[PDB]
């Protein structure tokens, strides 16, 4: 799996390889490549580590499943349309947002956009 | 003087072109103001040369094969396409080496793919494969390989890159793809540019992993000097003496272990800002190694420099900087003695490609030299930035100078010298104007250091006051 | 360190001790340079014959080449016209290489202009290059002519040079008299001797292919002389002498002698001499045409059989004696005109020389590369020497060429010993000067690697060069020299054997262990 | 040596006038320190300038293409005996986080090389109201070791205090940032020396000097100068100088431990400041 | 070279790989790949090209040549900042904003998003 | 130093009523300049009295590109106190038909066409749609003033609408208001009144209305302005009148949108749609 890492914040995007399907993460890549995404909990109930994923290879989209917990904290923050909640009920495609200490890294290429806010604006 | 004679002249120049010369090359031609910071308003760089106009600039092939890849000794550089490119370029530069041509080391040698009509409507990748196959057998101490490709390689589309990663994987060797077409930019920077990424991309981070290498707190490394002549030389014992170790030499005398120990280094002295500013930002923002600018053309320049290093360690290798300048000093006060005299208050006009004009600026007027015009071929708007500060006031300054420009120049100005070219010296010599090659040091040097002062003053000595300027008109004339 | 009153140059500056150290330190350290033992080891390997045999295999690498391209021959054949500009249309690095060549060659200024094609006209063409370029060019060097060359990016792009040149025209950017003679020159196809053959095909036909109508076969009782790629001034004016010496009307054809070597009087001309436009055009009405190098002038050949209508005689390059003499008797058979006193005297001392210096000579050694006609005319010579040339050598050679060679060798007992090579380059002419040890070499100055290469074998093993060919960049003013008639036969048996009689007083040199050949007399 | 401090509190109650005129202090002592202003308002550094709203790295970074084209001396300026001075800024109201200014200064402060060996140390005015996002960022990346929260005998001072405790006890296992005090500003309310006494001791850290209320710091502040220059022979002069050995020599650097809500409603009738309450 | 394009009237973005430095543009690996960015001229002086592309391994960024024919069109357009041109000019780093029938393809990753509408608006 | 712009549907006089107000300004000691950006260059033609003004879109391309442009060459005072420049446009079907706009108005900045002599800029910018340069005045804030030239016929009020929409969503943006509008009068019934009622639901103001007349036609042979031909004519003393309103108008707002169905109903009453 390709990681590609973007933010206003980091002066290049960096590029990185990582495993799929491992228990820590998309937060565990992050942090052992030093991206500075905000992670404030472990709980996974803020919604501090949201992020915005691009599928690349939009062939090689992986069906997944939306945790109840991390969709509800993504309509806390207003970053789950009713068209997007609907699509992952039916077709189990992930969200344009996710948030990163809970998402899990599949078999293709993504990108990973942040601001270094906190999601919530 | 003469601030307003010098934008006539300028203007009167200009004359004989149509419209669009005219407009565009007005923009390149300056009077000096030392007190302007920002150099674009007052003068433009880095723009394509107008046709049919004479231009002294090379390609990016030049500016990637001849300058910063060939210097490397160890490695095969492979000149990709016809046999033109290589064949000029042969033995053209005096990066100095130390090496058994042909075993070892291979610079003053041509290996090209010398297309022919099929290569060009079938490809050459097959017989780029083929070609690194026989260069293994017949050189099996090359410690690694380089493709420059000329301009049907990327006029005809081949895949340099990809055979690249196949033979290095098959072979365990470094095949470096170096997209350095001469029609891809307009002078020999991007040739710079190119090649400085093609070693981040496939030089630089190899020996990441591992640490076996025994680093040392006073640990430097050359970036941007291509010895010629020797300067790295005298460059490099000069800071030895001060007590650093020097670890690589970008690249003259350049071997690729050096330039995979780069990363271990704590500091980058970069002698040439234009062809190497790339890498050192790079390895400044990855590895965090800071890097300096630094001057060694002249004592003046050579003693701020040496005492601007020592700034960066502690106390004992300022002690050592001292000891040094206080060695070397008297040295260099006999050659200004005996060769200041001969040569007070000459005139000289230069016209270099990038950094040498302005760096050699302090060395002649260590001998009372005053540098009335400077210019350069490639360099961009920082260059100037940083060159408007070292020029006297109302002095002339070009960018992309025509042949026909910088004849006009000289005869209004009359320089008692001229320092450029070996497409000028002829020129020059003719009009009874001694001419220094200041890109060769016309076969002589090197120019760095106290060492290279000396040679430059007899140099400069030799040409200026030589009988046959004298000679030049018949007496029946 | 420096002494003011000895000041030394890098050598031997870089000989002194603490130099020494440095660079011992340096390779030490951070080099991981090969153990020296394994570098001797693989020297000597390269030495061997073993490693002959995969030399001679390649079929894709070429090591040290000994030919250029064409657009470099292309601007030597336009420099030889009276007021003409080089214009090479394409990228600005094969100018700035172009300039730098002969410039080191000649050390003389080289005027040739580029419209300085980049990613732009790669991707969209370079008419608009074209018509800026030959508008700029004709506004600020004021030239009567401009010549147009192609580099390898303009074959490639597909540009195509007569309807860009006809735009520029049409369209008001030069005038529509203005002669703009082109010609196809991809580096891809043949050396810089074919670049030359192309411009000088093109200038021809531009100036002589719409007017055939009131042109008469011999009308103005002159020979045109067509000298092809030549690098050595004292040549033309051999051929200039030696027709003016016999009475004969000549039109020397590109001759560029006056431009590469002018005066330096305090003043800098661009131009001077060469062809005019009106020899040119009244080419034509000459008695006949004769091509001085017949082997790289073979397009120009085609098309003065047939459009001018002339009997183009079968002539080698006038080299040596014989070669001399035939082209003296068909140049007296075409113009009528009987060899003068003068000749004969000139012949019968190179005859002279030749007997005096016979007994050096006989049986010496000589491996030799070049062009082609270069090549044979001294092959031939050496045959007339009694000398043995071992190892012949012609990058832009082909298989016609090396078959007239072969049966030039067969004609002789001395090219029993004698073999050819076409398409190899000078790493393998150095496997063959290992293998094969001759006396000397024959070449340009990419041969004093060679000699440097069997300097580190030993002082038996040195194969000395002989400096003769283009380019010569260590040596000064020998551009100067002639190779060609008497005049130039003469000189290169000076040259030939008193580097021979140099080469016998180092080696018999010796106090008390070879002096005792160190002759006073030879 | 780096000694890295930030001031935090509510909006309005005197942070950027202590922390000037604190700053003013340490460089009479010949200590090079430097005032990052992370307020969004953006005017912790017009007594040391004494020109004007200091040009923010938001502004400047908008009017170029981006923050690695800004250059480091546009924004980073020397005031005061050459304390330099950098605004953070903040973005339109309405748009993104409030506290974006801070994220982005910080790192372009970092990047750089404006954290120079020679500085002894480096102050932080942060709006403390808040302290979610970028205000937390000093926190949560280790950016700032002590703390100092100016407080008034307000209710609203008070339980932003505790407020800025829990944050930095969330954050303590993770990272070095501690409590170093807190400052008593005074609104000449009767009662409030004790009562930031009381407070600082049910948080479980000292009090730094408490600062009585004058009409000699509006005079400086007209003529846009810190107090301790306008009157160096002012009492007020010598009361900064003396908060400022005391942060100085400070060393109990402890973790907090914040209280309940009920506990500062009770902690508030104890000294009159709330009426007592009962709920019938 | 990996080429991701992105386009709202693409149901999913397109992964390929392209050869580098071709004479044939970016235009030619999207004509071959039937992604439907509008040309609409062939002596490059429309914009309707314009394309913006995000290099994603921002390590691998190679310096190249903004020519002065792309570089008009995209004032022309709008779409280039005076920074961006001050970058091209001084560090040869190109443009977020390209024109694809100029555009050359280089050894890296990138992502070229379109809209459908040509340069300007 | 105000700046204005005519935006209206293509067909509505709205380039005639520029001129003839440009005209009008001129007298009363006020230099002026027209900026010519509908796509078609017939906006400056009665100023300048030239057949066809070359634009900048056309003498760019043929003078290598817009930096080889000087500005005397672009830049005509056919009056001495008029200047006009032609913007021009691509050919159909050839990128964005706006973009020779963005040119010209960054070609004008430039060069400092803006300077020291300037009372009015006024901007002819083609109406029928509001996107790439047509809207750029609007989003770029280069015209504070915006003044609607509409007519009875229902596509001028549903231009007129488009342009009010596209000022609503630059309002934060930029100064850029409705400054009123313009009726030019076909020979219909109950159009003054119809368009006053358009402008009174729009939060905004007429500032004239300008009846058909024969003189215009009697000018368009002369290529003059009705002003410079008849100054003694109806039509001329109604443009001064228009122009003096232009002046003297202080009230700038920012536009209500106007509904299908609403716009609509005003037409059905008024009789001149069923
Ligand atoms: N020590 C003091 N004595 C008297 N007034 C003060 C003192 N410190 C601040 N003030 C007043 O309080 C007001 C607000 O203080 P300020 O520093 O702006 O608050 P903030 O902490 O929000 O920056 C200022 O107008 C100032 O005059
Ligand atoms: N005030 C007016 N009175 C009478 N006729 C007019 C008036 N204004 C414009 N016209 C006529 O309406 C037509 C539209 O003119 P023009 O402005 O060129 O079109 P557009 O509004 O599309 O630019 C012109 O032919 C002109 O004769
Ligand atoms: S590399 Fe460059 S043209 Fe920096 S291409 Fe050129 S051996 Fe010059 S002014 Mo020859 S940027 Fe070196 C140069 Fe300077 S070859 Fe040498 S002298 S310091
Ligand atoms: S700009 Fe540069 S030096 Fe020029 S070709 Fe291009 S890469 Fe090379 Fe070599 S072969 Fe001869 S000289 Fe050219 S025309 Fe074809
Ligand atoms: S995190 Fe805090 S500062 Fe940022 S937007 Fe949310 S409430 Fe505002
Ligand atoms: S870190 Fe809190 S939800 Fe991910
Ligand atoms: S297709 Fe017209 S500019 Fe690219
Ligand atoms: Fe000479
Ligand atoms: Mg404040
Ligand atoms: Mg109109």
């Amino acid at each position: 799996a390709t990681i590609y890492f973007s933010s206003p914040l980091m002066p290049h995007n960096k590029k990185v390889q990582a495993v799929a399907g491992k228990r820590s993460t998309k937060k565990g890549v992050a942090q052992e490549n030093g991206v500075k995404i905000p992670f404030e909990c472990q709980d996974g109930n803020c919604g501090s580590c949201l992020v915005k994923i691009t599928h690349l290879d939009g062939e090689r989209i992986k069906g997944m499943l939306l945790t109840d917990k991390e969709r509800n904290v993504l309509k806390s923050v207003g970053k789950l349309p009713k068209s997007e909640e609907e699509r992952a009920a039916v077709r189990d495609l992930p969200p344009t947002y996710r948030l990163a200490c809970q998402t899990i890294v599949t078999d293709e290429d993504l990108l990973v956009e942040f601001t270094g806010e906190p999601g919530g604006a | 003087m003469s601030r307003e004679e010098v934008e006539s002249l300028i203007q009167e120049v200009l004359e004989v072109y149509p419209e669009k010369a005219r407009k565009d090359r007005n923009k390149h031609l300056a009077v000096n103001d030392p007190a302007v910071t920002q150099s674009k308003k007052c003068i433009i760089s880095n723009k394509k040369s107008q046709p049919g106009l004479m231009t002294i600039r090379g390609c990016a092939y030049a500016g990637s094969k001849g300058v910063v890849w060939g210097p490397i000794k160890d490695m095969i550089h492979i000149s990709h396409g016809p046999v033109g490119c290589g064949q000029y370029s042969r033995a053209g530069r005096r990066n100095y080496y130390i090496g058994t041509t042909g075993v070892n080391a291979f610079v003053t040698m041509n290996f090209t793919s010398d297309f022919q009509e099929k290569d060009i409507v079938f490809g050459g990748d097959k017989k780029l494969a083929k070609l690194i196959d026989e260069v293994e057998t017949l050189f099996p101490l090359n410690k690694g390989i380089s493709v420059q490709s000329e301009c049907p390689i990327g006029l005809i589309g081949d895949d340099i890159e990809s055979v690249s990663k196949v033979k290095g994987a098959e072979l365990s060797k470094t095949i470096v793809p170096v997209r350095c077409e001469g029609f891809r930019g307009v002078s020999q920077s991007l040739g710079h540019h190119i090649a400085n990424d093609a070693v981040r991309d496939w030089v630089l981070g190899k020996r990441d992993e591992d640490t076996t290498f025994a680093s040392t707190p006073y640990d430097v490394a050359i970036i941007g000097d291509y010895n010629i002549g020797g300067d790295a030389w005298s460059s490099r014992i000069l800071l030895e003496e001060m007590g650093l170790r020097c670890v690589a030499q970008w690249s003259g005398d350049g071997s690729i272990s050096e330039i995979e120990l780069t990363p271990k280094v704590k500091l980058n002295l970069v002698h040439c800002y234009r062809s190497m500013n790339y890498i050192s930002r790079h390895m400044e923002e990855k590895y965090g190694i800071p890097w300096m600018e630094y001057n060694f053309f002249g004592p003046t320049k050579t003693i701020e420099s040496l005492r601007a290093i020592a700034a960066k360690f502690d106390e004992s290798i300022q002690k050592k900087c001292e000891e040094v300048i206080a060695k070397y000093k008297p040295e260099w006060e006999a050659v200004v003695a005996k060769y200041r005299p001969r040569l007070e208050g000459k005139r000289v006009m230069l016209y270099i490609g990038g950094l040498r004009p302005r760096h050699v600026i302090g060395a002649y007027e260590d001998l009372g030299m005053e540098v009335v015009g400077t210019g350069y071929e490639f360099a961009h708007n920082d260059d100037y930035d940083r060159t408007m500060k070292e020029m006297g006031d109302s002095t002339l300054l070009y960018d992309d100078v025509t042949g026909y420009e910088f004849e006009e120049f000289v005869k209004r100005i009359k320089p008692d010298l001229i320092g450029s070219g070996i497409k000028e010296k002829f020129i020059f010599q003719k009009m009874g104007i001694p001419f220094r090659e200041m890109h060769s040091w016309d076969y002589s040097g090197p120019y760095h250091g106290f060492d290279g002062f000396a040679i430059f003053a007899r140099d400069m000595d030799m040409t200026l006051n030589n009988p046959c300027w004298k000679k030049l008109q018949a007496p029946w004339e | 360190s420096q002494q003011v009153d000895k000041i030394k140059a890098s050598y031997p500056l870089f000989l002194d001790q603490d130099y020494k150290d440095m660079l011992a330190k340096k390779r030490d350290g951070f080099e991981e340079k090969y153990p020296q033992d394994k570098i001797d080891e693989v020297f000597q390997w390269t030495t061997t014959k073993e490693y002959q045999e995969l030399n001679f295999q390649r079929e894709a690498l070429t090591v040290n080449p000994a030919k250029a391209c064409q657009p470099l021959g292309a601007v030597l054949c336009a420099l030889g016209f009276e007021k003409t500009m080089p214009y090479v249309h394409g990228s600005q690095g094969c100018v700035a290489y172009f300039r730098s060549y002969f410039n080191r060659h000649f050390r003389e200024p080289v005027s040739c202009v580029s419209d300085s094609m980049t990613e732009d006209a790669a991707v969209f063409g370079g008419q608009q290059n074209m018509k800026d370029g030959l508008q700029n060019c004709k506004a600020t060097y004021k030239p009567d002519m401009i010549a147009v060359s192609t580099t390898c990016m303009a074959e490639v792009i597909g540009d195509d040079l007569n309807a860009f040149i006809n735009n520029s025209k049409k369209e008001g950017f030069i005038p529509d008299e203005f002669p703009v003679p082109f010609a196809h020159t991809p580096s891809f196809v043949g050396s810089h001797v074919t670049g030359w053959d192309n411009m000088f095909e093109g200038i021809a036909r531009y100036f002589t292919l719409k007017s055939m109508d009131d042109k008469v076969v011999g009308s103005n009782k002159k020979i045109n002389i067509v000298p092809g790629f030549e690098t050595y001034l004292g040549n033309f004016r051999v051929i200039k002498r030696m027709l003016s010496e016999m009475g004969v009307g000549y039109s020397l054809l590109s001759d560029p002698e006056e431009v590469l070597d002018t005066p330096a009087d305090g003043q800098f001309r661009m131009y001077a001499g060469g062809t005019t436009q009106e020899e040119m055009k009244d080419a034509p009405n000459a008695l006949n045409t004769v091509l001085l190098q017949p082997w790289h002038l073979e397009k120009t050949k085609k098309f003065v059989e047939g459009t001018w209508k002339h009997e183009v005689p079968k002539l080698n390059i006038p080299m040596g004696l014989d070669w001399t003499d035939e082209f003296l008797m068909k140049v007296s058979e075409i113009s009528g005109q009987p060899i003068p006193a003068s000749l004969t005297k000139e012949r019968g001392r190179l005859v002279d020389m030749m007997t005096d210096s016979h007994t050096w000579l006989h049986g010496k050694r000589f491996a030799l590369w070049g062009d082609p006609d270069f090549v044979m005319g001294l092959v031939k010579f050496l045959l007339e020497l009694g000398c043995e040339p071992v190892h012949i050598l012609c990058h832009n050679g082909n298989k016609r060429w090396k078959k007239a060679v072969d049966a030039i060798l067969a004609a002789s007992p001395y090219g029993k010993n004698a073999t050819v090579y076409i398409g190899k380059d000078l790493w393998h002419l150095r496997s063959l000067v290992f293998t094969d040890k001759p006396d000397f070499m024959i070449g340009n100055s990419y041969g004093k690697f060679i000699q440097r290469d069997t300097l580190h074998k030993g002082k038996e093993f040195e194969v000395p060069l002989i400096r003769i060919g283009f380019p010569i960049f260590d040596r000064h003013h020998l551009h100067r020299s002639t190779t060609l008639g008497y005049e130039g036969a003469m000189q290169i048996l000076t040259t030939l054997v008193n580097s021979i009689l140099e080469r016998l007083d180092e080696e018999t040199r010796g106090m008390q262990a070879t002096d005792y050949n160190h002759d006073l007399v030879r | 040596a780096m000694r890295q401090c930030a001031i935090y509190g509510k909006g309005g109650i005197g942070k950027s006038t202590t922390t000037q005129n604190l700053v003013a202090a340490l460089a009479e002592m010949g200590k090079k320190v430097m005032i990052v202003g992370c307020d969004p308002k953006a005017d912790s550094t017009r007594l040391i300038l004494h020109s004007k709203a200091q040009n923010t790295i938001m502004e400047m970074a908008a009017e170029a293409g981006t923050v690695e084209d800004l250059e480091l001396e546009d924004v980073l300026k020397a005031g005061y005996g050459g304390v330099k001075c950098v605004e953070s800024g903040g973005p339109e109201p309405g748009v993104g986080c409030a506290g974006r200014g801070v994220i982005t200064a910080i790192n372009f402060l970092e990047e750089e090389g404006a954290y120079e060996d020679d500085l002894d140390f480096v102050f932080y005015d942060v709006l403390g109201d808040v302290v979610c996002g970028g205000f937390a960022m000093p926190i949560r990346e280790n950016k700032a070791q002590e703390i100092y929260i100016v407080c008034s005998g307000e209710m609203m001072a008070m339980y932003a205090a505790n407020n800025i405790s829990k944050g930095i006890v969330k954050y303590a296992n993770s990272g070095s940032v501690r409590l170093g005090g807190l400052i008593c500003n005074s609104r000449n309310t009767d009662r409030e020396d004790e009562l930031i006494i009381a407070l600082a001791n049910k948080l479980g850290t000292q009090m730094i000097h408490f600062v009585p209320r004058d009409n000699v710091v509006q005079r400086a502040e007209i003529r846009r100068m810190t107090v301790i220059e306008y009157d160096p022979k002012a009492k007020q002069a010598d009361e900064y100088r003396a908060l400022a050995r005391k942060v100085v020599d400070n060393k109990l650097l402890v973790i907090p431990n914040p209280i309940t809500m009920d506990e500062l409603e009770e902690l508030l009738m104890e000294f009159g400041i709330m009426e007592v309450e009962d709920e019938s």
